[PDB]
């Protein structure tokens, strides 16, 4: 079997050795693109390197049951102290990886 | 409780049943596209099956290695990224490392081009890196998201985060037992 | 068939607090309105109806066409036909015959 096509060539690039990450989500399917809702706050480690990434979530959209999220909100945070508050609001602003 | 009930049994008309269920379960009332009702179609929950994240409409497939590049090349031209693992340690030496026996990694090597890919025919593969081959395959299918991205630690205190892309395909590199022994008999 | 929610990846529940029914989880606020109808249910179980009019009971289901034996072909066994276990698996045909003093009861 000879060689027939596409006999290409490969190359190194050391520009991002250090650089490169591969993040992977096992709980969300490919087709299922991240990119649309913004990104807000993120942080990082580098010795036994992990991450945390804070997420936007829509909260006047109809699939946001607003009564439940209020309910939540005064479930987890305080009624009125709100200085430390894992939201600005009384719903939910956000989630997290 | 009734107990005096006289059964029948002859035919039945299967459009009746057809105009019966019709009647049940076709009064749609969908029109009622209510402003906290409405569905944004980007939204939907989601089957188990990730091939199949089908489950209500708007009412994979065999795979080679020689097959996925040639599309790749011919009916697509466009950049594309893909994750490959290689065997443990390559032909080479550590370059004037100064070295325990330690395996050569491609963390060790300069840049430049390192080798070629040759495809043969009925479809059989080798990467040709310096003086022998390595049998390449593809790997386990994939559906859920694999992100590549660049961590550039800008300070010590704060840096940026850039996506640049996402995994479709995997490939998997293997030393040619088989070869390496009939170059060299033992 | 089962459902889990994008947002959180646990199993949906089915409810109803609106004027129409919803699709909802136990732990964030996403939720799907149902505005149609889905097709296909978990296969409920209630065990084997077996005389449910045991005995000669109602002649309502007599018919016409029928067998015979094969030895004697004496002028008593009209047709009868059965079922295995479920809606998606088949039926079954038995031919039994009895006068006297013998055990017969073809397949
Ligand atoms: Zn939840």
């Amino acid at each position: 079997d000879d060689p027939v096509v596409q006999e290409i060539d490969v190359y190194l690039a050391k520009s991002l050795a250090e650089k490169l990450y591969l993040f992977q989500y096992p709980v969300r399917p490919a087709s299922m693109t991240y990119d649309d809702i913004p990104h807000l706050s993120a942080k990082i480690k580098p010795k036994q390197q992990k991450v945390e990434l804070e997420m936007a979530i829509d909260t006047l959209n109809p699939n946001y049951c607003r009564s439940k999220g209020e309910q939540i909100a005064l479930n987890v945070d305080g009624a009125c102290a709100d200085e430390t508050s894992t939201y600005s609001s009384k719903l939910m602003d956000k989630q997290t990886f | 409780r009734p107990e005096v009930i006289q059964s029948h049994s002859i035919f039945e008309q299967g459009p009746a049943e057809m105009m019966k269920k019709k009647g049940n379960w076709d009064k749609t009332v969908d029109v009622s596209d209510m402003g906290p009702s409405h569905i944004i179609n980007i939204k939907k929950e989601k089957r188990e099956t990730d091939e199949e994240t089908k489950q209500i409409l708007r009412m994979l497939p065999k795979d080679v290695s020689v097959a996925e590049l040639l599309r790749e090349l011919s009916l697509t031209k466009e950049e594309e990224l893909l994750f490959l693992q290689l065997p443990d340690t390559l032909p080479g030496q550590p370059p004037t490392q100064d070295i325990a026996e330690n395996a050569c990694t491609l963390a060790d090597l300069t840049e430049g081009q390192v080798g070629k890919l040759l495809i043969r025919k009925s479809g059989r593969v080798q990467l040709l890196l310096g003086k022998v081959t390595l049998d390449v395959t593809m790997g386990t299918a994939c559906s859920f998201l694999q992100e590549l991205v660049s961590v550039g630690l800008g300070d010590s205190r704060t840096g940026e985060m850039t996506v640049l892309g996402h995994v479709k395909h995997k490939l998997v590199c293997s030393p040619d037992f088989e070869s390496l022994l009939d170059h060299k008999h033992r | 068939m089962l459902l889990f929610c994008p947002g959180c990846g646990n199993g949906l529940i089915v409810e109803e607090g609106q004027r129409c029914h919803r699709f909802s989880c136990n732990t964030c606020p996403y939720v799907h309105n149902i505005t149609r109808k889905v097709t296909n249910r978990k296969y409920p179980k209630l065990k084997e109806v077996d005389d449910v009019l045991g005995g000669a009971a109602a002649w309502e289901n007599v018919d016409s066409t029928a067998e015979s034996c094969p030895k004697c072909e004496h002028p008593r066994a009209y047709f009868m036909q059965l079922q295995t276990r479920s809606a998606d698996e088949p039926m079954t045909t038995f031919y039994k015959c009895c006068n006297a003093q013998c055990g017969h009861r073809w397949r």
